[PDB]
C-alpha cells in the first residue's frame, strides 16, 4: 500500500509498504529512496513521533496516510 | 597495553612535547601512571573568547583499545561552557564518540578541544543550563563564562558588575563558590540564587 512522507522542502516521498512493516523498516524505505540515514530520522503520524519497534497497522496507518518527515540527528 | 596502543601513546605523547602549540603554550601533556594508560592534559583558553588568560586542566584515559576508540576525556577546571558539564567536566563532542577515526592523535584531540571552547554546539549541549543561557543571554553567557575563567583557570579579573552581586549574597553568609554557581545557575536572579542557598 502507498503512503506518503512529507518533508521540509515540500518534496513529498512516496513509500510502498505494508500495515505489519515496522516503523524501523519505513525509515530503511527511506534512505534507499532519498540516502537520508535512519540515524537521522523523525516520523510524526497523529501529532506525536512513532518509535521504530511498532508497525504502521498499530498506529492506524492506512493506505495513502500522510507522514511528516523531521531530519535531525547529529548528536555529537 | 597491547603493543599498537603503547607505540601510539608514546608516539603522540612526543609528538605533543615536541610540537609548535606547546612550545606556545596553547597545549601540554604530562603523565600520571607508569604504563602511559592515565595522562594529564592541559589547554589554553582561546584568544578572543571568555575562557582567554585561563588555563584548563584536563582528565584523558585511554583505553586498552587505543587506537580503534577514543580516549575517555573530563575538564578537571571547571568551566561555563554549553558543551561541558558545569558540575563534572564531561565533554559533549563528536571525535571522543562516534566521529573518532583511528589516525586522532593527543595531539589533534587537545587542540579540538580548544576549538570547542571558541565555537560551542549550544543545539547538542552537555549543559542543558549553560546552553540555554548562551542561547538566551550571549552577554550574559560571556560574562558569567569570564568569570569562571577568573575565579577557576587562573584568568584576569572579570566585570565589576557581576562580583557586586555576589558581594551581596557573601554578605548574606554564603560561601563564595557556591554563590558564584547559584548566581551562574539562576542567571545573575539575586532572588531565585539567594533561595537556593537558603536551601542548600
Amino acid at each position: 500500500m502507498q503512503i506518503f512522507v512529507k518533508t521540509l522542502t515540500g518534496k513529498t516521498i512516496t513509500l510502498e509498504v505494508e500495515p505489519s512493516d515496522t516503523i524501523e523498516n519505513v525509515k530503511a524505505k527511506i534512505q534507499d529512496k532519498e540516502g537520508i540515514p535512519p540515524d537521522q530520522q523523525r516520523l510524526i503520524f497523529a501529532g506525536k513521533q512513532l518509535e521504530d519497534g511498532r508497525t504502521l497497522s498499530d498506529y492506524n496507518i492506512q493506505k495513502e496516510s500522510t507522514l511528516h518527515l523531521v531530519l535531525r540527528l547529529r548528536g555529537g | 597495553m597491547a603493543n599498537i596502543a603503547v607505540q601510539r601513546i608514546k608516539r603522540e605523547f612526543k609528538e605533543v612535547l615536541k610540537s609548535e602549540e606547546t612550545s606556545k603554550n596553547q597545549i601540554k601533556v604530562d603523565l600520571v601512571d607508569e604504563n602511559f594508560t592515565e595522562l594529564r592534559g592541559e589547554i589554553a583558553g582561546p584568544p578572543d573568547t571568555p575562557y582567554e588568560g585561563g588555563r584548563y586542566q584536563l582528565e584523558i584515559k585511554i583505553p586498552e583499545t587505543y587506537p580503534f576508540n577514543p580516549p575517555k576525556v573530563r575538564f578537571i577546571t571547571k568551566i561555563w561552557h554549553p558543551n561541558i558539564s558545569s558540575v563534572t567536566g564531561a565533554i559533549k563532542l563528536d571525535i571522543l564518540a562516534d566521529q573518532w577515526a583511528a589516525a586522532m592523535t593527543l595531539r589533534t584531540v587537545l587542540l579540538s578541544l580548544q576549538a570547542l571552547l571558541a565555537a560551542a554546539e549550544p543545539d547538542d549541549p552537555q549543559d542543558a543550563v549553560v546552553a540555554n543561557q548562551y542561547k538566551q543571554n550571549p552577554e550574559m553567557f560571556k560574562q558569567t563564562a569570564r568569570l569562571w575563567a577568573h575565579v577557576y583557570a587562573g584568568a584576569p579579573v572579570s566585570s565589576p558588575e557581576y562580583t557586586k552581586k555576589i558581594e551581596n549574597l557573601c554578605a548574606m553568609g554564603f560561601d563564595r563558590n557556591a554563590v558564584i554557581v547559584a548566581l551562574s545557575s539562576k542567571s545573575w536572579d539575586v532572588e531565585t540564587a539567594t533561595e537556593l542557598l537558603l536551601s542548600n
